[PDB]
């Protein structure tokens, strides 16, 4: 009945002050795109930056299984948006906020819907 | 004059048809360097530079693709140049990379150790390579020809690349091998290009364009190294990152080349003018399986 939670060991040493995860990966482009969450080629607005899917999985950078009775991995192989005020810790931020089902945005930060 | 403008700078026609000898190499600038802009890593802007040279040449495009890169990780632990070749090519392209120590990827599947234990049972369309060992540099004993891992990529060529295909493989002043030289005179055109934001160091890569199976020139591959440390000991080139801010024209275009299968005794001076320009692929079309060797002795 045993097993460990990693995703709350995180959540408490930030809360300390330790200092948050390095070397993701950043991208060139226009910053003319859509605006939408996670996508199949790069689409950055004028207030956000892009930057490759792999670097930014937890799971994957600690060398540990999936949360998932089949290991399946939603970032691997894409690209995902983040506000430029929030862009210096990413595993942070995409560890704690939720994707509109309709739209696509981000909820609290661009879906305009209820 | 207009050169600050471009993404870097090929060797001209006439430094190839000399004969001179070996000397040792000193650049004028060495220890300048480039400003870069806020945030983006120096192997990021140096794969972006390739590959908008390598959109002004005649390469084939089909539907269904096949990719393969060696020499892919790094001292942090992730991949940057495999990130930028998935943002260039066409969506649905099937591509397969590999090191000799662990590492974490974007690409469809991944192998490793040393580069000897490798083995596939199809062909493939374009072949690109980054190794690299720092014990090479020595300026107390005399500069030879060297063997390692450049006699397995000579014969991975011969072997498993298809007529009509492409290369691009990197070298230095030290790190360097004659019989890659001689197999040049098998393509319909060669070049060796450097990149304007690494331009104090002796680097360049080594470009092959369309594929033919047999010799149309013979090159002596000792005098075509010395011929190549004359052009740059005489010649000075100014750093610049200007070309990374327009970005509005750099994804690759798809043409839909055609593919056939031909048998050894059918090829005619018809088959052999359309392999020249870039019109036409020969192999099998079947499915991809691969896999790597394991000893036994704990
Ligand atoms: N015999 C061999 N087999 C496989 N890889 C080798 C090799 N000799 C050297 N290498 C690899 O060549 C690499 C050189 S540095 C590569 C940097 C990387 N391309 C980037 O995108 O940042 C090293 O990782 C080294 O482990
Ligand atoms: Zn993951
Ligand atoms: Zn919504």
């Amino acid at each position: 009945a045993f097993a460990v939670d990693a995703a709350k060991a995180y959540k408490d040493y930030l809360a300390s002050g330790g200092q948050p995860i390095t070397n993701c990966v950043k991208m060139l482009c226009t910053h003319t795109g859509t605006g939408q969450a996670i996508t199949v080629t790069p689409e950055a607005n004028m207030d956000q930056e892009s930057f490759g899917g792999a670097s930014c999985c937890l799971y994957c950078r600690c060398h540990i299984d999936h949360p998932n009775p089949k290991g399946f991995c939603d970032l691997k192989g894409k690209y995902v948006q983040i506000p430029t005020t929030c862009a210096n810790d990413p595993v942070g931020f995409t560890l704690k906020n939720t994707v509109c089902t309709v739209c696509g945005m981000w909820k609290g930060y661009g879906c305009s819907c209820d | 004059s207009s050169q600050a403008w471009q993404p870097g700078v090929a060797m001209p026609n006439l430094y190839k048809m000399q004969r001179m000898l070996l000397e040792k190499c000193d650049l004028q600038n060495y220890g300048d360097s480039a400003t870069l802009p806020k945030g983006i890593m120096m192997n990021v802007a140096k794969y972006t530079q390739l590959c908008q040279y390598l959109n002004t040449l005649t390469l084939a495009v089909p539907y269904n693709m096949r990719v393969i890169h060696f020499g892919a990780g790094s001292d942090k632990g992730v991949a940057p140049g495999t990130a930028v070749l998935r943002q260039w090519l066409p969506t649905g392209t099937l591509l397969v990379d590999s090191d000799l120590n662990d590492f974490v990827s974007d690409a469809d599947s991944t192998l490793i150790g040393d580069c000897a234990t490798v083995h596939t049972a199809n062909k493939w369309d374009l072949i690109i390579s980054d190794m690299y060992d720092p014990k090479t540099k020595k300026v107390t004993k005399e500069n030879d020809s060297k063997e390692g891992f450049f006699t397995y990529i000579c014969g991975f060529i011969q072997q498993k690349l298809a007529l009509g295909g492409s290369v691009a493989i990197k070298i230095t002043e030290h790190s360097w091998n004659a019989d890659l030289y001689k197999l040049m005179g098998h393509f319909a055109w060669w070049t060796a290009f450097v990149t304007n934001v690494n331009a104090s160091s002796s680097e360049a890569f080594l470009i092959g364009c369309n594929y033919l199976g047999k010799p149309r020139e013979q090159i002596d591959g000792y005098v075509m190294h010395a011929n190549y440390i004359f052009w740059r000991n005489t010649n000075p080139i100014q750093l610049s990152s200007y070309s990374l801010f327009d970005m509005s024209k750099f994804p690759l275009k798809l043409r839909g080349t055609a593919v056939m299968s031909l048998k050894e005794g059918q090829i005619n001076d018809m088959i052999l003018s359309l392999l020249s320009k870039g019109r036409l692929i020969i192999r099998e079309n079947n499915r991809v399986v691969i896999s790597s060797d394991v000893l036994v002795n704990n």
